This record gives C-alpha cells, sequence and structure tokens, in this order.
C-alpha cells in the first residue's frame, strides 16, 4: 500500500504557525488540519496544507465537531490556483494519538480512500523526527472480534525541493556544520544511534515495569516479540568469529598505513618546494 | 513425475495442483503429494501400494502403457527409480551435515558401491555439492566458510535485531493508549 | 528448558525422553523440522543436534522478571559505551 | 533577491521638491544596482529596505532537514564491496605514484614563466592523489570503529 | 629480468661484438634455469627448436639440463660442480658465483619433497646424493633460513612437510620494505633543515 512519505519543511511552518494563531486565543489542546500532496508508485508526497474549524470536548472522548462546507468549499478554492495537488489525508498536533482518530479517519476517509494520518509535535526536546506516519488497517485474531480497525505505522522522512533548500538555506545562517569528513561521519551517525538505542530501552523498561506490579493486561504479543529479541543476540566468544574478526581487521590496517606512508612524502615534497622558491627571494632587494 | 527437478517443473506441479477435478481420482493426487511433501520412502510402500493400483478402474490406459510395454516399462521404471532416489538423496542433503556412508546406503535400498557411484556423476555434473572420504566412511555435505560471510551474517543479524527492536515499540505505545486514558 | 548457551544435545538424551530408540530420532527430528516447529540442523556421524530456533510461547507474571533484569543489565552497557565515546573524543569537536 | 517599491508623482516634483526627507545614514547602505537605474528608479519610484523577522522556535523546528535516525549510524556495510573499493583505489594509486617522478625530474628544466600554463591540458598526480588518499582514509577508518563499538553494544 | 631479455636467439644475436652466439645459448639457458619454473622451462627452453638445435652441438650443457627435467638427482652434482666451476673462473660470473649454486642446490630439494608427504632422509642417500650426515646438515640449515618448509625428526629419521599459507610471506616483504623507506625518508628529512 504505502511505502514511504516524504514531508517538505513548507507544512511544518504552517502547522506551527497555526498553532501559534489559534492558540494565542484561547487554551486548546490539539488542532486539525488537512494535507495536499501527490503519489508516485508506492510513495507520498505532501506539499502544502491549510486549517479547519474544529472543536473536542475534554468532558467525554465520544463528542466533537468539524466542519464540512468550509472543507469543500476550500478545497475547491485551492483547485482553481493549482489541479496537480490533491486530499491524501489530515494532521493533528497532540502530542501523542487520541481516542477520536479512528472516528475522525472514519468521517473524512469518503475524500480520500486511503487517508495517511500525520502526527507533528510542535515543541520537539530531543533529535527525533518531528512527524509520525499511520494508516488504518483491519487485524484479526482468536477471539473478541473477525475484525477491529488499528493503526499501523509507515517510515517519514522530511524532503526537500529546490526553491524550498534555497530557502532554508537563507533562513538558516547561524548554524552550519563545522566540517565535512571523519567529523559529520561519526557524531552524527554513531553517538545518536547510541542515544536512540537507549531511549527505546528505556521506553520498554517503563512498559515492563507497567506489567506484574500495575495493571496488568498481560498481552501475548509483546511477549512473543521479547522472546524474538532476546534470542536473537550473537554470540562474540567463539573462536571462528574472533579469527575471521583479527583477519579483517589485518587486512584493513595495511591500507591506511600506505596512505600514511604518501602523505608523508607528500609533506616532504611540499616543504622542499617552499624552502627552494623562497630561498631566492631575498637578494632581489640587494 | 518423471520429469527431472527444475524450476519449471515445480511450477507447473504447483499449477497443476489443486484440481476441483482432481480429487475425483485420489490415488494420483496422493502420488503427487508423496512427491511434494518432504523425506520419501524409499522404494517399497510405494511399489507395494501403487503396483496393483495401476490396473483397475477405468483410466488405466496409460498405466498399462506404462507396465505392459517391455521396453518402455523397463525405460521407464528405470527412470522412476532414479527420480525417488534423486528426491531421497536432495532431501538428506538439504536436512543433513555430515553422514556416514552405511546409512547413506540403508536408506537407498541399495548397496554402498552403487551409492558412491550414483552420487558420483550427480556431483560432477554440476547439480550438488558432496565431499566424501572413503577411508574412514564419511561423507561432508557443507562448504568451506570465508572470513567475509561469517561477518555478512553477523550484520544481517544486527540489522534484524534492529528493526525488530523499533518494531516492538510502536505497537507498544499502541496498547497502552487504550488502557490509561483517564 | 536449555539455555541459550550449550544449545547441543546428544541423540541418547532424546531416545530416553521420548521412550524410544535411536533408530527413529532422525525421522523424529526431520518431521520436527518439516512442519517449521523448531529450525536447526542434525549431524549423524557424532549422533549430535545442533538446536537454533523453537516457537514462543505464553508464560506467567514471575518469570517476565528475568527479562525485566536481563534489560536492567543490558541498558548499562549502552550508557558506559555512550560516555566512553564521547568524553574520549571530546576536543575533536566541543 | 526580494526588493520592495513605492511610487511617487511628478507634481511634486515641478515644485522643485524632492520625496523621502533623510533624518539619518541608515538608508543608503546598498547601492542599487544599474538595471534598475536604467530603468524608471528614482525618477518614478523609490525602493525600500527590507528585513526578515526571525525567532527561536520556528528556527528550532526548521533544522531538522537531512538529520538521519538512528539506524544509518549503526550499520557496518557489506564486508564484499569494501574490498573491491579497495582493490580499485589501489591500482590507481599504483599508477598516480609511477607517473609522479616524471613531472618531478622535469619541474626546473623549463623556465617557472610558463609552468603554470603547462598543467592546463593534462591532469597532474601531485593534485590528483591526494583525493584518493583522503577518501580511503576516511572509508577505512569508520568502518573499522563502527564494527568496534558494535561488538561490545549487542552482547 | 636477465633471463626475460634473453629471448632473442630467434630474433637475431648479430652483436658478434660481445660474444658469439654458442656462448649465448649457455648464457641464456645458465639464466633460465634460475629464473622461470617448470610449466615455462617445459614450454620455452626445452620446446625451442633453435636452442634444442645448438644445444645438441653441447653434450655437457643438455645432460646438464636433462639431468634436472628427467628427475635424475645423482647426476646433477656431477654437472653442478662442473658448472661452478667453470663459472669461478669466469667474467661477470665470478664475483658471486657461489650464490647461484647456493639456489641450484635448495631449489632440488624444493623439487622433490612437494609430491610425498613423509620421505625418510635414508631414500635420500642413494637417491639425491651419498652421506645421511651431509644430508641432515644441509636439511638443517636449510630450515634454519626460514625457506624450504618442511620439518625433520631425527629420532626416528623422518621428514614431513608442510603447506604454510601465502600469507604470512607476503607480510614481512611489505615490513621490511616499509622499514627501508621509512629509514630513507628519515634521512631525507632531516639532511634538509640543518
Amino acid at each position: 500500500a504505502v511505502q514511504k512519505v516524504v514531508v517538505h519543511p513548507l507544512v511544518l511552518l504552517s502547522v506551527v504557525d497555526h498553532f501559534n494563531r489559534i492558540g494565542k486565543v484561547g487554551n486548546q489542546k490539539r488542532v486539525v488540519g488537512v494535507l495536499l500532496g501527490s503519489w508516485q508508485k508506492k510513495v507520498l508526497d505532501v506539499s502544502n496544507s491549510f486549517a479547519v474549524p474544529f472543536d473536542e470536548d475534554d468532558k467525554d472522548d465520544s463528542v466533537w465537531f468539524l466542519d464540512h462546507d468550509y472543507l469543500e468549499n476550500m478545497y475547491g478554492m485551492f483547485k482553481k490556483v493549482n489541479a496537480r495537488e490533491r486530499i491524501v489525508g489530515w494532521y493533528h498536533t497532540g502530542p501523542k494519538l487520541h481516542k477520536n482518530d479512528i472516528a475522525i479517519n472514519e468521517l473524512m476517509k469518503r475524500y480520500c480512500p486511503n487517508s495517511v494520518l500525520v502526527i507533528i509535535d510542535v515543541k520537539p526536546k530531543d533529535l527525533g523526527l518531528p512527524t509520525e506516519a499511520y494508516i488504518s488497517v483491519e487485524e484479526v485474531h482468536d477471539d473478541g472480534t473477525p475484525t477491529s480497525k488499528t493503526f499501523e505505522h509507515v517510515t517519514s522522512e522530511i524532503g526537500a525541493e529546490e526553491a524550498e533548500e534555497v530557502g532554508v538555506e537563507h533562513l538558516l545562517r547561524d548554524i552550519k556544520d563545522t566540517t565535512v569528513g571523519t567529523l559529520s561521519q561519526r557524531i552524527t551517525n554513531q553517538v545518536h544511534g547510541l542515544k536512540g538505542l537507549n531511549s527505546k530501552l528505556l521506553d520498554i523498561r517503563s512498559y515492563l515495569e507497567k506489567v506484574a506490579t500495575g495493571k496488568l493486561p498481560i498481552n501475548h504479543q509483546i511477549i512473543y516479540q521479547l522472546q524474538d529479541v532476546f534470542n536473537l543476540l550473537p554470540d562474540v566468544s567463539l573462536q571462528e568469529f574472533v579469527k575471521a574478526f583479527y583477519l579483517k581487521t589485518n587486512d584493513q590496517m595495511v591500507v591506511v598505513y600506505l596512505a600514511s606512508l604518501i602523505r608523508s612524502v607528500v609533506a616532504l615534497h611540499n616543504l622542499i618546494n617552499n624552502k627552494i622558491a623562497n630561498r631566492d627571494a631575498e637578494k632581489k632587494e640587494g | 513425475i518423471l520429469a527431472p527437478f527444475d524450476n519449471e517443473q515445480s511450477d507447473l506441479v504447483h499449477r497443476i495442483s489443486g484440481d476441483k477435478k482432481l480429487e475425483e481420482i485420489p490415488k494420483y493426487k496422493d502420488l503427487l503429494k508423496l512427491f511434494t511433501t518432504m523425506e520419501l520412502m524409499r522404494w517399497s510402500t510405494l511399489v507395494e501400494d501403487y503396483g496393483m493400483e495401476l490396473r483397475k478402474g477405468s483410466l488405466e490406459s496409460p498405466a498399462t502403457d506404462v507396465f505392459g510395454s517391455t521396453e518402455e516399462g523397463e525405460k521407464r521404471w528405470k527412470d522412476l527409480k532414479n527420480r525417488v532416489v534423486e528426491h531421497n538423496i536432495r532431501i538428506m542433503a538439504k536436512y543433513y551435515t555430515r553422514i556416514t556412508m552405511k546409512r547413506m546406503a540403508q536408506l537407498l535400498d541399495l548397496s554402498v558401491d552403487e551409492s558412491e557411484a550414483f552420487l558420483s556423476n550427480l556431483v560432477v555434473n554440476k547439480t550438488i555439492f558432496a565431499k566424501v572420504d572413503r577411508l574412514a566412511g564419511i561423507i561432508n555435505f557443507q562448504r568451506p566458510k570465508d572470513p567475509n560471510n561469517l561477518l555478512n551474517d553477523w550484520s544481517q543479524k544486527l540489522n534484524s535485531l534492529m528493526s525488530l527492536v523499533n518494531k516492538t515499540t510502536h505497537l507498544i505505545a499502541k496498547e497502552e493508549m487504550i488502557h490509561n486514558l483517564q | 528448558t536449555r539455555p541459550a548457551n550449550h544449545r547441543q544435545l546428544t541423540f541418547e538424551e532424546i531416545a530416553k525422553s521420548a521412550k524410544i530408540t535411536v533408530n527413529e530420532v532422525e525421522l523424529l527430528v526431520m518431521k520436527a523440522l518439516s512442519v517449521g516447529l523448531v529450525k536447526g540442523s542434525i549431524d549423524e556421524v557424532d549422533k549430535r543436534v545442533h538446536m537454533t530456533w523453537v516457537q514462543p510461547r505464553v508464560l506467567d507474571l514471575q518469570q517476565i522478571k528475568g527479562m525485566k533484569d536481563r534489560l536492567e543489565f543490558w541498558c548499562t552497557d549502552v550508557k558506559s559505551m555512550e560516555m566512553l565515546v564521547e568524553h574520549q573524543a571530546h576536543d575533536i569537536l566541543t | 533577491v526580494i526588493d520592495a517599491f513605492r511610487l511617487i508623482n511628478a507634481n511634486m516634483m515641478v515644485l522643485g521638491h524632492e520625496p523621502r526627507q533623510t533624518t539619518s545614514n541608515l538608508g543608503h547602505l546598498n547601492k542599487p544596482s544599474i538595471q534598475a537605474l536604467i530603468h524608471g528608479l528614482n525618477r518614478h519610484y523609490y525602493s525600500i529596505t527590507i528585513n526578515y523577522r526571525k525567532n527561536e522556535l520556528e528556527q528550532k523546528m526548521l533544522l531538522n532537514l537531512h538529520k538521519k535516525s538512528w539506524m544509518e549510524g549503526l550499520t557496518l556495510q557489506d564486508y564484499s564491496e569494501h574490498c573491491k573499493h579497495n582493490e580499485s583505489v589501489v591500482k590507481e594509486m599504483l599508477e598516480l605514484a609511477k607517473n609522479y617522478n616524471k613531472a618531478v625530474e622535469e619541474e626546473d628544466k623549463m623556465t617557472p614563466e610558463q609552468l603554470a600554463i603547462k598543467n592546463v591540458g593534462k591532469q597532474d598526480p601531485k593534485r590528483h592523489l591526494e583525493e584518493h588518499v583522503d577518501v580511503l582514509m576516511t572509508s577505512n577508518i569508520v568502518q573499522c570503529l563502527a564494527a568496534m563499538l558494535d561488538t561490545v553494544v549487542f552482547k | 629480468q636477465a633471463a626475460e631479455l634473453f629471448l632473442d636467439t630467434v630474433s637475431t644475436f648479430t652483436s658478434y661484438e660481445l660474444m658469439d652466439y654458442k656462448t649465448f645459448v649457455t648464457y641464456t639457458v645458465y639464466v633460465s634455469m634460475i629464473a622461470l619454473e617448470r610449466p615455462d622451462l617445459r614450454e620455452k627452453v626445452i620446446k625451442g627448436a633453435e636452442i634444442l638445435e645448438v644445444l645438441h652441438s653441447l653434450p655437457a650443457v643438455r645432460q646438464y639440463l636433462f639431468s634436472l627435467y628427467e628427475c635424475r638427482y645423482s647426476v646433477f652434482f656431477q654437472s653442478l660442480a662442473v658448472v661452478e666451476q667453470e663459472m669461478k673462473k669466469d667474467w661477470l660470473f665470478a664475483p658471486h658465483y657461489r650464490y647461484y649454486v647456493r639456489e641450484m642446490r635448495i631449489h632440488a630439494y624444493s623439487q622433490l619433497l612437494e609430491s610425498y608427504r613423509s620421505l625418510t632422509l635414508g631414500y635420500m642417500a642413494e637417491a639425491f646424493g651419498v652421506g645421511v650426515e651431509f644430508i641432515d646438515q644441509e636439511l638443517s640449515r636449510f630450515i634454519a633460513a626460514g625457506r624450504l618448509h618442511c620439518k625433520i625428526d631425527k629420532v626416528n629419521e623422518i621428514v614431513e612437510t608442510n603447506r604454510p599459507d601465502s600469507k604470512n610471506w607476503q607480510y614481512q616483504e611489505t615490513i621490511k620494505k616499509g622499514d627501508l623507506l621509512l629509514n630513507r625518508v628519515q634521512k631525507l628529512s632531516r639532511v634538509i633543515n640543518m
């Protein structure tokens, strides 16, 4: 169905300022809007979006209000300026998914049979991506219901277009990477990976702590996946693995040795050239 | 079932199987099932249970063609024996890793010298891999391991670990969403 | 029952546990490999079985605490390596 | 490139007066281009200065572009293409090594005034080998270190 | 490179200034016995029509080549001794006439043990040259040098063979060339800058 979704910075800025301008008026918690984008093969692209009047009550999670005519006429109005765009799904800025999401998704599945839900965090505090992508599906199991509606995650990333790229480059004057080389290849890849892995393990720790003491709704799929995780850890004490590891490392170090030798030779040549060329400049002054 | 093993034979078997009118004739469906499942019998039970079953009914005319003709009967019985021993060889090479020679001859209902003669032409024709040492009666079915392959498998295992750990957390959050909302 | 380390088991153990003689045990494992219940490989000349992967199962609430403890002393290695790599290569960029 | 303009009327110029009375020197920081002068500009309209307002929230949000997940920084690549790439690089390194001394020997047999022009049509190994050295060292070091820490992060 | 460049037997030898053709053929066969191996000694020096036609008039050199090729090690030593006597007093071979010999002998030793696995040193006595003590001393002093990879046991007088990987030998050469180049480049570096 869907493999990857790509998000442009334009919709992010639109989400941010919509949240600001609607939350300044009063103490609302969640806001809703509709996205526009394009399809190609199994890859989805999001270009722009517009807001919509939405109301929800904190007293109960079964009462809420959206506007149909607003959405219809606003889509018709954006049609007259660019016909390539089309309705693809909706977004809500909630920190975490709510109970009513299934109902709203069913409500606006009429305009797009393959609606995709997107969650944007407006005040991130970590290095992770602010966007999360979900798609509805029907799940089946042993007993309880033949089918049940459930969300499933889809990989998301932030893309860029040429004009958008030059705009965001002009906007990001203060912050720019120091060097491109082993620096950006090391810190941006390895340390952040350790951070993310530790965070994930902490979250699963928290859920496991919630069980066998507290609420205790023992679920079995999580247990099956945990067994699969704990069974897949390799063993590094095997003799053959150690021998192969040593062989490959010894094979690899020779190349660095050779490159260092070449660099030393080039440095000596440069020193000779500079000294010879510069020693012949003092006598010209007389 | 007379065709030598190949991908075209395999997918033709898969397409020809599961016919609504095929169940009208159960014996040949049973033969197809026997040739499509795992490790197959030696030689005796099928020749003792289907030899006579190829004379009755109102469809045994190809069976009478296979048996009654002298030269055709001999050639096709030899071909069927070769096919079943090939199937046994393939399955025992898929599941075993190192085997004695006496057990190999025992499972094939034929002597040790014919066993090695039947595996030699196969291995020199580049259809299966096998290395037999006949000073200790050992047969080895596994290739030597290069240093690259071990680390490649290790890296693949690491990638699978990371992917499944990523998968678990989203389901964790979805499960938690519907119990502590209020 | 057996731990992840030292999962290799002999033919006679299977023969005693399943109350059958040795000559059939191979077929048994063969069947256990055919229907995909367990994944592994088997040797013949040395009478050994190398077992690799078995299906998961449900288990009570006093057993998951073992997994919780394993995560407990798993997270600390990641944290320690994080700190070591961060401190060792500080001046490469502040 | 963004500019902002406002129009003026010629009757006020008939009065011998000019618009945009000047009270400070922060209005003349950018000299106009010649093509703006070629068209109407100051005899028909006047340009005004421009500025962009920036806040911390949107700027902090916007810097997430091209950031990659924690998975991409722990993969250690295939151990089969890496040796092929090293083998490929070593051969061109060898050829440039063979070609170096020929250019080293004749560095001063010709007057240096035309020395620079001598390198206008054909490549020079000295500049063309350093990039090989750099990429090779970087790839080898990072590939070693990734496996080095991964051997102990997992079990 | 000498044996490589001496493939001009058929591409003319009009340079009669330095020497005559027969000496050229003897020199080229002498260096071909050093440089190249059996799959080429059987393809270029034993199959050449012109070199064989010339060699037909020189019984000594033909015998010296066929003895090595036909694996008659007993008669090989007489020819080796005669040849080294000849080249000791010869020009442009004297200053290292010993080194050449020290190859051929050990070369023959490496050309017999590579087929069997447990040949006793008793057989070598009547198959290679009389004297068990001489063979023992030569084998020991060539094992100690690091070449001729094999092993000898003296309590029962048995010679065993081994097959070292072609990565160890391809590593000490790299390390020693690196050491020499580093010494040279350091000397160059501190010759300048006083």
